RNA sequence: GAUUCACGCAGUGUUAACGUGCAAAUUACUUGUCAUAUUUGAGUAUAGGGGCGAAAGACUCAUCGAACUAUCUAGUAGCUGG
RNA sequence: UGAAACUGUCCUUAGUGCAGAUCUUGGUGGUAGUAGCAAAUACUAAGAAGAGGAAAAAAACAUCUUAGAACUGAAGAGGAGAAAGGUUCCUAAACAACAUUACUUGGAUUAGGGUGAAUCGAUCCUAAAUUACAGAUGGAAAUCCUUAAGAAAAGGAUUGAAAGGGAAUAAGAUUAAUAGUUCUUAAUCAAGAGAAAUGGUAACAUAUCAUGAACUUUAAAAUGGAGUGUGAAAAUCUACGGAAGAGUUCUCUUUUCUUCUUAACAAAAGUAAAUUCCACUGAAAUGAAUCAAUCAGAGAAGUGGAAUUUAUUGGCUUUGUAAGAAAUUCAAUGAAUUGUGGUAUUUUUGCAGUCUUCAUAAAAAUUAAAGGGAAUCUUUUGCUCGUACUAAUAACCGCAACAGGUCUCCAAGAAGCAAAAUCUUUAGUUAAAUAGAAUAACGCAGGUAAGGGAAGUCGGCAACAUAGCUCUGUAAGUUAGCAAGAAAGAGUAGCUCUGGUGAUUAUCGAAUCAGAACUUUAAAGGUUAGGGG
RNA sequence: GUCAUCUAAUUAGUGACGCGCAUGAAUGGAUCACCGUGAUUCCCACUGUCCCUAUCUGCAAUCUAGUGAAACCACAGUCAA
RNA sequence: CUGUUGCUUAUAGACGAUGGCAUCAGAAAUCGGUGUUGUAAGCUUUAGAGUUUCUUAAUCAAUACUCUCGGGUAUUGAAUG
């Protein structure tokens, strides 16, 4: 609902090249689900 | 309540169209024209409406037959 | 109302025919001063009374 | 563009709400071209055009509390917020009893138990509140057939 | 023409809100009342020294200790202003 | 600068000199980019269209589709009418102005389209009341009279209701918009055209039958309210049996949800409830019956009959219409299914008696019957007018898209005594006088607070506090009816069980009451909900 | 007003007294049971009314983008005598 | 040099201002410390008052035992790496 959100979340961002113009960048974001936080850092995705 | 509350049901007409003037002051429940003095076989004018004279009159309309005589 | 006296609903119509601007034609008249009818009306502004 | 018109002559031909319907969104040129209610009837065939299911409401929680009503687990003296009359009322009490009870008499007296005379006295006995129940009835009427034939 | 709740309605209090307002009298809660002396629609009747009033000089189209509108009328002013 | 009239002197004439009149009319400042653009819970992501999200976060982006999240909560922010409005209705193009930002949106601009009736209404009848010729009155305008005054009208003239009376139509489909109005099918009504009957003891009964004038009478149209019981239909719930589709499924769930329908008008296999009458008989040892009553020798109960009412024929199931429609699925137009019940709740509609009035709770058009005995199936036509749309937190009245006001119909689940508060389904909507950031004072709205407890104050103003149901208990005073829910005290949850209250003749069914072990966070209190003396 | 009572304390309330400025009998006198969004006093309970203020939330106010009035205004705007 | 700007910056703050750092900058996870609540979900204790179907097999069952000093939260204006 609109009055609460989940006190963590995991998600990954992916940047692509706009279809239209090859110079400009666009970001994605999307979700993770994840079972558990413990022991997760920031990882490059590749 | 005496002002904007009281309007709320004014839905009732009071005065329609009159038959011989055309004007919306035929009295319902009075059974009267208000301005043009109906069924009265006189029309209803008033010396102190001199501006109500000058508003319907001889001469104030088409004058379809009144217009050929005169010049005749 | 739904309901109306033949005779009442002929002048509705004719307040509905008279409710229009001046045809462009007209307006190209030469010496032509009648560019707007001013005796226009809309059911939200002002209400005919009758 | 503007589906508005697609909208409600959808609704219209399906007769449903403008919230049950459906319109593909992919296919957004294709039912723009839709200006008539032919051509919707049309679209619908080929499943453009979707009736949406109704929200499920289900009666699982109400029927399970119902069962537990029956064997009393609910219908305790913190749960009543009626007064006595008001959930039992004591005139329908009063007529289903006599109701009870006046059948009983008349079978008595159609199969011969009984004669008129002592199915009378029953009566306004019954009629006066003297038996609770309809056992209380019948011992009554026992009782008073072998002193009869005593 | 008993006691209460509800749909509704009123206007007891906060002398709350607002007071160049949502509103030329309204809003919120509290309070009262909520079918027979009840509530309510349409039709109809009663007109200004008149009507109507379970009576407050109250109501009679935001106008009432005498409505609105026009004529007498540029009413008169030993009083104020220019 | 301006581009066509004007000036100097003498007499004459006057609408002849402005800083004020809260002067009149018009225009314009400071205030001031200030006060504001804060009721109605609320928006977000992706995509489309568009000049109209850009960017060193310019943190906000109108319309449409999809998804998420929500509100009105079925006495509605739903579906329709009366009045009032009058084209606001539908579509397309287009956005200069208007809806306190903007708008590609609009109840706004421009141009087209749109209202179909023999059966719905008006038209017909009369109510409260209203208005004529003649007559009476008046100086006059005019007033009175409404059948009384009349050489007028068998008997009394006009108007007065889109809620009173009233001949006759329904289901499905169709349009961008009209539909008891169009189309398909199936009906109904009115006006026209082609010495005079039987049966039953009786109540009474017979596809038109089976004559029935003047005149007269009776009835219908056409009659308050309350409360109780009950017949039937619909909705909701539920029992058994299924058919099709959908949801959940690594934890289970023979599972949870949806569909399984039927009109006007007629028919008469089967079968009801209530009331009133008819025949046989004659009741006391008085009986018959209702929830209550109430009834009987001017005749009960019993048995056998007749009639009327129960949303059209004749009430319900059933039948024709009619499954060929419609609904739910499947395949790519063609195929499948469409049982039977309930001693449950509500609503609607009738019926039966009871209570109440110093209240007795309309008329006519129009129809039928009687008393009397004067006379000797097919087919045609059905005219005039209204019919679009809103009916309101944006179409009506308040200067407006104003938190004000304005008459009605239909009405799901939970929970509960309850149409209460609270939440949800069908339908509607997410916008309704703009937003983003920061989270100072002073506010408006909602709150809490140690110890004390009205010491505050004109005054317990405001707020706190009591609050449902069951059981025990209840004073003085009194018009003997009340006070009284007086006051005061106890119980209340969950789970596992036990017993009482019936129907039918072993099977079936109803929520209601009482009681007992065990457990816990010890129980009306989420909401609703008396402070007392 | 005087005497009691209510309180620690009573221009308040209640019960009495009465030569009552100027009460009094359908201008109705005396009496009150039920009733009252009527006026007045006292108890219990409860509490931010108060000792004595602290703190929490939403909407504003503050700043910004767009939009944008009004009342008022002789000229104006530091004091003492 | 100074100001803007950045840390959606703090020992500051209505807005300005004030204070600190600005590539050995900053920000974020995660980990440890430190707090708050009270023992997560799944399976097992004739647990368990009793019931049913069996015919000592199961099933239902408020609550309750071990795994569990568990689980969850923890800067947002907390402290380390």
């Amino acid at each position: 609902g609109i009055r609460s959100v989940a006190d963590r979340i995991r998600v990954r961002m992916a940047r692509l090249p706009i279809e239209g113009e090859e110079g400009k960048f666009y970001t994605l974001v999307s979700y993770v689900p994840v079972a558990s936080f413990k022991g997760l850092v920031t990882k490059t995705v590749e | 309540t005496k002002g904007t509350s009281c309007r709320g049901t004014r839905h009732n007409k009071t005065h329609i169209l009159c038959k011989r003037c055309g004007k919306r002051s035929w009295h319902l429940q009075k059974q009267r024209c208000a301005s043009c003095g109906y069924p009265d076989a006189k029309m209803r004018q008033y010396a102190w409406g001199y501006k109500a004279l000058r508003r319907r009159t001889q001469g104030t309309g088409r004058m379809r037959h009144l217009k050929i005589a005169l010049k005749r | 109302t739904g309901h109306k006296g033949f005779s009442y609903k002929l002048k509705l119509g004719k307040k509905i025919h008279q409710n229009r601007g001046v045809p462009q034609w007209f307006r190209m008249k030469t010496g032509n001063t009648i560019n707007y009818n001013f005796k226009r009306r809309h059911w939200n502004r002002r209400k005919m009374g009758m | 563009v503007s589906l508005k018109l697609q909208k409600r002559l959808a609704a219209s031909v399906l007769k449903c709400g403008n919230r049950k319907v459906w319109l593909d969104p992919n296919e957004t040129p294709e039912i723009s071209l839709a200006n008539s209610r032919k051509a919707i009837r049309k679209l619908i065939k080929d499943r453009l055009i979707i009736k949406k299911p109704a929200a499920m409401h289900s009666r699982a929680r109400v029927v399970e509390r119902k069962q537990a009503k029956i064997l009393g687990r609910h219908t305790g003296h913190g749960k009543r917020k009626g007064t006595k009359n008001a959930r039992t009322p004591q005139k329908t009490l009063w007529i289903i009893r006599m109701r009870v009870l006046r059948r009983l008499l008349l079978k008595y007296r159609t199969t011969g138990k009984i004669d008129k005379h002592m199915y009378h006295d029953f009566y306004l006995k019954v009629k006066g509140n003297q038996y609770k129940n309809k056992k209380a009835l019948m011992e009554s009427i026992f009782k008073a057939l072998e002193e009869k034939k005593l």
